[PDB]
């Protein structure tokens, strides 16, 4: 794996060795513990940024948009 | 002359989906039905031989159609006609405006325009079939074109003549390479045999430079057959065993060379001199082995395809008593 | 009436396309461009009337079809006016390994 | 359809023999095979325009009678519809080269009845468009 | 540091003489392009567009091929 | 130096740039595909393919001049006539019918030479996988099954039914597929 | 002689900054065409993107089965569906889609398009139903 | 009003009805197809 | 568009056609359910353009684009004059793309701020606010199972 | 025929020269005509050869429809040599670094063997090069000024001797430039500075002037 994945990774790492350290899955068995595993899998997929997404023009509006607002306050 | 070729298209695919399930046969068909006798890329193609590469059925990007193109990467069998090729079936369409119009009747579809100014010409008439000499201005294949441009003249033994003097020997890949134009020569002489005797010699008689004797003396049948008319001076070499054994490096071709008319323009024959004894008025042509056997052999098939077209369009007397003026200008410019 | 820059950005940032092709193109001057792919030039191509034909490399003319705006075409016309030569390379064909 | 018969009194019987009789003649139409249906399907798909002038020569020797501008054409193998009066005209005046001005101009002949588009008295087909002239 | 503005963007894509031309100042732009023989490839969204095609992002990203395999053996 | 067209210039020499291309040129070239033989032939000669120029002109070299750049050149006015007899002949020859077919054999040869030288699921997945089987019959969830069944359950997502994977259930909305195909 | 359709004259002041020899070959100039690219398909086990379609690529698929049913209409669905759209859907989701992904990872400066072919039949879909 | 004979380009779906001594009189409800104001040139 | 003669045709001179054939186009008239592009200038946000389902009015009266008050805010858009414009895509791959790819429900979680776009705006938080108070100034917050019907 | 699908991978961005007019043009202007009744006059700069912008008549060059014509340019064979509008100041730095004798540059091309190919030759062209003496035909390089009067032409001053530098005489100035001088000073050999004058101007396709810019 590229390094710059795995580090792309840690936030998501880190919040899955949190909610299922042990402590907080001792109620729940190893195959609802694969079915939590695959749930995780299936919505981190469904939230990576798609092939020719124009992210450019994405960020331009995301921030061109705040900027009217920055002006509505030019006299404060 | 007809040959293989290797061209590069993008075809255009209106039902994709459809022209998959067979993808070589609709490539072929459609290949046929766009580009067979259809001038492209300075050649005519007359039929497509197969597809050599293919690219993947891409859909069309920039519309929305849903059509897919594909590129093709496919061989095909063409002619491309050179200055001084001999056709031997010419069928004049027009003959008004002294613009002496023409259509080749051989396999490659050339329509010839004859200059009218020249006195030689303006003696063919409307559906008149008679032998042509391209000049040496270049075929113009206008891609798409359904046959070639060129500007012939009524063929002429044309008694000027070339001298090539050699200073560079046959290398063994030069001298392979000369065995296609050598084995082309071969295959032209064994359809020599088919055509019937009396018409080669009346045509060899017609379209030759000098005089000889009412077409008995002798028996020229070239393929072997060692015969020889005029015999003006020196003897020939036959090219076709000097090419051979150039093969098994027991021969040098330095020297001086040439094709006079005494030669008959068809044999392979041609004189490797060492002293320039032709009395042509032009300096010799420095060259290597190369440049020599391939003008010679080049000049060698031309005329045996011509003698060979000429026995094929004319094949009886009739076509022969119908031509009232081809027959003896030829035999008067002697 | 107009869809502007920047309907055009927002449909480019939804990643569209087939809609900016429909609106665009379909709904607007869309037309057919002909480029000869040996020298880059604009070329003349009819099917009706048989022309296949460039005026710049003759014999050589390979000419492939491009879809294009009238509206391109006139800014490429207008660019050559003022002396400035258009050649467009158009994308190289692309081959399977048979 | 039910309603629309009680509320139609032998007419009732009328319409739904002739709706009979034109779902039948629709159904032959449609596997028809009169050898024009190639020949009018070259014709309309853009080909040459010296082989279009043979090609609509073609179909005018399957034509049953010289209609100059009346109605259909059938195919006189088949009896069916063959090509409309104003097609031949087009054509002619495709081969001819003619402009788009004058099509329009010999086309309205068969003009029927913002749209900006004149369309035939025969088939219905847009002959041709008048936006603005220029 | 390159900016926004005209500056920026022949910093960072020189080449894009139709990008620059659309964003400002086209005389000029195309006028350096024809003096320095400009070769200018075709990407992004600008370029395609001033060329009258379409931006090979979205939907047009990755090219659809026909699967011939499949179509031969299930027609 | 350049001087202008239709200009006075007092010739002392001539000299015949031997330029040189490389293989690939030719190559490009071929692949185009719709060059002129005597085009094909000049390139042909600059690179080493043939040696037609070479052949025709460099018994005439009479060096005197050098100057860099490769070439034959000549000083002598009876050089001169002999290079203008020899170049007339060698574009002659570029251009007669027996250079085009072998410089048209050699670029085919050449292309052709190029062308020819190119050329088990998991117990839960296992169940959930026989639950999509029967679901197949009965909704748009045709499966396939790769090494991490993505595919798999992003089926599962689009149906709903993602309940499979913990629970036993299956059959509970297998009937309701049955109803809502009903339906 | 008043006129009042004026041009307002157009200025550019900010200036770009942009940062043997013999006449010209056969080869320098001109060769506009571009080299033939050989198609590089990268092996199934060496792909590195990812196994599941994009919206934008689900949607290009269904749009081009749709637009191809709407002229052809050879369909191998079981269940009739009165629109192309439909149809392209449910191929799409039943599996039976005809057409390939093919994703261009490089196009090389010596004319190899390396690609990345991929089956939309043994892919993730994320489309809605 | 125009007539057949003065038509080289009649307009297409027009009414061209409705013309008085080349206008529509007054009190007369007009529609999108009518044509109102008939002008001849030539 | 009648394929055989590649060219279009009118209603009113197809009376005689009986039905269509196959690879006919046809130009219908807009129905409820189609989708249509809705676009409300100056265009700034990536939910400035939205798919929405067409629901056809057939109160001659009206020549309004009338919209949910909660689907303005994908637009920035307000009822005191404000003009949007409609086109219904009729080609198959732009229908494809607008209902697979550009529909609002794309937009409800916005690009810009990671957040929900839409919710209740004016008179529904109110009325959800005084739905769900413990007390009204008549007391308890209660109705009968006829009004809790009505509700819904 | 059957022209395949394509699509533009690169533009490429020249100057247009007079050879590339006379090679792109499909006719030549040489009446001053407009229209022969209800047709274009041929050989005028309305002529259908152009292109077709009325429905009154086809193209003749692509034998198409006003609507399927892309127009195609002509050409107009100048009496007399005009400079390029869009490159005068290209013929103004030209002008300053090459020898209008010769041709040859009297600049030294080694000084600016560091530079990056944009700059070379503006760095030369700013540098005064007034009275400089060619090492080749030992010429005086005037001063080449800038009319105030207009934006094309161009004063040579030799010491207060003031001659006109016509078009005509720019080209034989520029003809005499080689590819090496046009090279060694950071311009591509499409560059070179003989393009600047034009004997024969393209008129453009009736498609970008439809029936003012004709006057
Ligand atoms: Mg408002
Ligand atoms: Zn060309
Ligand atoms: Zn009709
Ligand atoms: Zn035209
Ligand atoms: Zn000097």
């Amino acid at each position: 794996i590229p390094v710059y994945l795995k580090r792309a990774a840690s936030l998501m790492r880190m919040l899955i060795r949190i909610e299922l350290a042990t402590v907080k899955t001792l109620n729940i068995t190893c195959e609802q513990m694969s079915a939590i595993l695959d749930l995780i899998r299936l919505q981190y997929t469904q939230s990576l940024i798609n092939y020719g997404e124009a992210v450019g023009i994405l960020a331009a509006q995301s921030v061109s948009e705040p900027l009217t607002q920055y002006m509505l306050d030019s006299h404060h | 002359m007809i040959d293989q070729k290797i061209f590069e298209t993008t075809l255009n695919i209106d039902d994709p989906t459809n022209f998959c399930t067979n993808v070589e046969a609709h490539l072929l068909k459609e290949l046929e039905n766009i580009y067979v006798g259809k001038c492209f890329k300075n050649s005519f193609i007359l039929n497509i031989t197969g597809v050599i590469q293919r690219s993947p059925c891409f859909i069309m990007r920039t519309n929305n159609s849903g059509r897919g193109y594909m590129h093709v990467r496919f061989s095909a069998v063409v002619s491309y006609l050179n200055a001084f090729d001999l056709i031997a079936a010419v069928k004049i369409i027009k003959n008004d405006s002294n613009i002496i119009l023409g259509e080749s009747l051989l396999t490659e579809p050339v329509t010839i325009v004859i200059p009218s100014s020249e006195s030689q010409n303006n003696v063919a008439e409307v559906g008149q079939i008679v032998p042509v000499q391209l000049a040496n201005s270049s075929v113009y294949y206008i891609p798409g074109r359904q046959q070639a441009s060129a500007t012939g003249s009524i063929f002429i033994p044309k008694h000027t003549f070339s001298v090539y003097h050699v200073q560079e020997e046959l290398t063994q890949e030069q001298a392979l390479n000369l065995t296609k134009l050598v084995n082309i020569i071969e295959m032209l002489l064994e359809s020599r045999s088919k055509k019937d005797f009396k018409q080669i010699c009346f045509f060899e008689k017609l379209y030759y430079t000098y005089s000889i004797s009412s077409d008995e003396i002798l028996d020229l049948k070239i393929w072997k057959g060692p015969k020889g008319k005029e015999m003006s001076r020196l003897k020939p070499c036959n090219v076709l065993s000097f090419l051979y054994d150039a093969l098994k490096n027991k021969n040098s071709s330095l020297g001086f060379w040439a094709r006079p008319p005494n030669l008959l323009k068809s044999s392979p024959l041609a004189y490797q001199q060492d002293q320039n004894s032709f009395n042509a008025t032009e300096l010799p042509i420095i060259c290597s082995a190369e440049v020599m056997f391939v003008t010679l052999l080049k000049e060698i098939i031309n005329y045996l395809q011509f003698i060979n077209d000429l026995c094929d369009t004319f094949n009886n007397e009739q076509l022969i008593k119908r031509h009232e003026n081809i027959w003896m200008l030829i035999e008067q410019r002697k | 009436l107009r869809l502007g820059e920047m309907e055009h950005w927002v449909l480019t940032a939804q990643g569209a396309m087939q809609t900016i092709i429909e609106k665009s193109h379909d709904d607007s001057d869309g037309c057919i461009s002909y480029i000869c792919r040996n020298c880059g030039e604009p070329a003349i191509y009819n099917a009706s009337h048989p022309i296949y034909k460039c005026m710049n490399c003759d014999v050589q003319a390979d000419i492939g079809m491009v879809d294009s705006r009238r509206s391109s075409i006139v800014f490429q016309h207008e660019m050559r006016a003022a002396n400035v030569n258009i050649t467009s390379v158009l994308s190289p064909r692309v081959f399977q390994p048979a | 359809p039910n309603s629309i018969l009680q509320e139609v009194k032998q007419e009732a019987e009328l319409i739904t023999t002739e709706y009979l009789n034109i779902k039948k003649q629709w159904e032959l139409q449609e596997k028809n095979a009169c050898a024009h249906l190639k020949l009018v399907k070259q014709l309309r798909s853009g080909l040459q325009y010296a082989e279009l002038l043979k090609v609509l020569e073609s179909i005018r020797v399957l034509y049953k009678e010289k209609n100059n501008t009346t109605n259909w054409n059938l195919c006189k193998a088949c009896g069916f519809k063959l090509l409309c009066p104003h097609v031949d005209m087009l054509i002619q005046l495709q081969a001819a080269e003619a402009s788009y001005d004058t099509m329009r101009t010999k086309l309205m002949k068969f003009s029927g009845i913002l749209i900006y588009s004149y369309f035939c008295k025969i088939c219905g087909e847009e002959l041709a468009h008048f936006i603005q002239e220029d | 540091v390159t900016s926004l503005e005209k500056a920026g963007l022949n910093a960072r894509e020189p080449s894009n003489v139709l990008l620059r031309m659309a964003l400002s100042s086209p005389v000029q732009v195309l006028t350096d392009a024809a003096v320095d023989s400009a070769v200018n490839p075709i990407y992004g969204i600008a370029a395609p567009t001033l060329m009258g095609s379409v931006p090979r992002i979205g939907t047009m990203y990755s090219d659809i091929i026909m699967d011939e395999k499949y179509i031969t053996e299930n027609y | 130096l350049a001087v202008p067209a239709e200009a006075p210039i007092e010739i002392y020499g001539l000299k015949l740039r031997l330029k040189t291309f490389s293989p690939q040129c030719f190559m490009r070239m071929a692949e185009i595909g719709s060059f002129s033989p005597e085009t094909l032939g000049y390139v042909a000669s600059g690179a080493n393919l043939t040696n037609f120029i070479r052949v025709f002109m460099k018994c005439v070299d009479q060096e005197t001049w050098k100057k860099n750049g490769e070439g034959v050149v000549v000083t002598t006015k009876e050089n001169i006539i002999q290079f203008t007899h020899q170049y007339i002949e060698l574009y002659k020859f570029l251009r007669s019918g027996g250079h085009s077919w072998l410089i048209n054999r050699l670029a085919e040869e050449m292309v052709h030479r190029k062308l020819d030288r190119e050329d088990e699921p998991e117990e839960n997945i296992k169940r959930v996988i026989f639950f999509l089987k029967e679901l197949s019959t009965m909704y748009s969830v045709s499966p396939v099954f790769t090494s991490g069944y993505m595919p798999l359950l992003y089926d599962l997502y689009r149906a709903g039914y993602l309940e499979v994977l913990w629970n036993p259930v299956e059959q509970k909305f297998l009937q309701h597929a049955e109803q809502r195909e009903k339906e | 002689l008043i006129m009042d359709d004026l041009v307002e004259e157009y200025v550019e002041t900010e200036e770009e900054n942009l940062v043997e020899i013999v006449e010209s070959p056969s080869i320098c100039e001109g060769f506009v065409q571009a080299s033939s690219q050989t198609l590089v398909i990268i092996p199934d086990n060496e792909r590195i993107t990812s196994n599941v379609l994009t919206t934008f690529e689900a949607t290009r698929l269904v749009a081009v089965r749709a637009q191809q049913l709407a002229i052809n209409g050879s369909t191998m669905l079981k269940k009739k569906y009165s629109s192309p759209i439909d149809i392209a859907k449910q191929e799409l989701f039943n599996r039976k889609i005809p057409l390939l992904v093919m994703r261009c990872i490089k196009v090389t400066p010596e004319g190899q398009k390396i690609v990345e072919i991929w089956n939309p039949r043994e892919m993730g879909i994320p489309l809605l139903d | 009003k125009p007539d057949p004979l003065i038509t080289k380009n009649l307009k297409p779906g027009a009414n061209y009805e409705k013309l008085v001594d080349g206008f529509v009189p007054v009190g007369t409800v007009v529609k999108k197809g009518d044509i109102i104001i008939g002008k001849v040139a030539k | 568009y009648k394929q055989i003669t590649q060219s279009v045709h009118d209603i009113e001179g197809l009376k005689q056609d009986f039905r269509l054939e196959v690879g006919d186009i046809l130009y219908r008239d807009v129905v409820t359910g189609d989708v249509a592009f809705f676009n409300r200038q100056p265009s700034l946000e990536r939910s400035s353009i939205g798919v929405h389902r067409i629901v056809v009015l057939e109160n001659p009266k009206i020549s309004t684009f009338q919209m949910n008050v909660s689907a303005c805010a994908w637009y920035n858009a307000d009822f005191d004059g404000d003009q949007m414009n409609l086109w219904v895509p009729w080609s198959v791959m732009s229908r494809v793309e607008a209902e697979l790819l550009c529909s609002v429900r794309n937009w409800f979680i916005s690009t810009k701020s990671s957040g929900p776009v839409n919710g209740q705006v004016q008179d529904s938080t109110v009325g959800s606010f005084l739905l769900t108070r413990t007390n009204t100034p008549m007391g308890k917050n209660v109705m009968n199972k006829l009004h809790a019907m009505g509700l819904f | 025929m059957e022209a395949g699908y394509a699509e533009i991978a690169a533009v490429q961005f020249n100057i247009a020269g007079d050879n590339d007019h006379k090679r792109q043009g499909v006719m030549e202007v040489t009446i001053s005509n407009l229209f022969e009744g209800t047709l274009p006059a041929e050989g005028g700069i309305y002529d259908a050869r152009m292109g077709t912008t009325d429905h009154h008549y086809k193209c003749i060059t692509c034998s198409h429809q006003r609507k399927q014509c892309m127009g195609h340019p002509g050409i107009l064979q100048m009496h007399a040599p005009v400079l390029q509008p869009l490159f005068i100041a290209e013929i103004r730095r030209w002008l300053r670094v090459i020898c209008l004798n010769c041709g040859a540059p009297i600049v030294d091309l080694k000084r600016y063997e560091h530079l990056i190919r944009p700059k070379r030759l503006i760095e030369a062209a700013s540098s005064q090069t007034e009275g400089k003496q060619c090492y080749v035909c030992k010429a005086v390089h005037p001063k080449i000024v800038k009319d105030s009067e207009d934006y094309f032409t161009f004063w040579a001053d030799q010491q207060g001797k003031i001659d006109k530098l016509y078009p005509q005489i720019i080209r034989e100035i520029f003809s005499r430039v080689t590819y090496d001088t046009v090279v060694k000073l950071g311009r591509s050999k499409n560059s070179h500075p003989e393009k600047l004058v034009l004997k024969a101007i393209q008129i453009p396709p009736i498609s970008i002037r439809p029936g003012d810019i004709n006057n």
